[PDB]
């Protein structure tokens, strides 16, 4: 998929 | 290990006395995992942000193993559409970027 | 470069006669960029599909330079919370994860 995680 | 990114790099974990996959992610600030049960204390956190925020339990001082490296670290437990190892767990097993 | 992951691995790129800055991420399949003019053919895509899909720009074979490596992907072109290098392009580079 595609995955930035900021809180 | 040395990992190469033409696939998605899942690795094996063990966490909470089972055994899991879970996605290396650089992306990622924090680790996120679901369907595990883990003892000791815990807070909500609010993560995400677009569209709303989900709310996720926080358990600190976790002990993890990831591909075969046993640490400690953060791991927030709830609904994910993949588990995730952010750079908070990343950087306690010594991962890096190179090129 | 050998790139610890204490802090986010934002990297400097220069891409369609500008530069920028992009986060590489090993949780991402496709390079996503904001505020880019590309030349030559493109084609719309849908990415994501968590609370519905975003539309981009699928542009092939683009040469890009990532931290002083010129190479040449695919870059889809969308208004993205942050810019992102992912693996499609971090291959390209010879770029992997070491631990």
């Amino acid at each position: 998929f595609n995955f930035p995680q900021i809180t | 290990p040395q990992i190469t990114l033409w696939q998605r790099p899942i690795v094996t974990i063990k966490i909470g006395g089972q055994l899991k996959e879970a996605l290396l992610n650089t992306g990622a600030d924090d680790t996120v995992l679901e369907e595990v049960n883990l003892p000791g204390r815990w807070k909500p956190k609010l993560i995400g942000g677009i569209g709303g925020f989900v709310k996720v339990r926080q358990y600190d001082q976790v002990p993890i193993e990831i591909c075969g490296h046993k640490t400690i670290g953060t791991v927030l437990v709830g609904p994910t559409p993949t588990n995730v190892i952010g750079r908070n767990l990343m950087t306690q097993i010594g991962c890096t970027l190179n090129f």
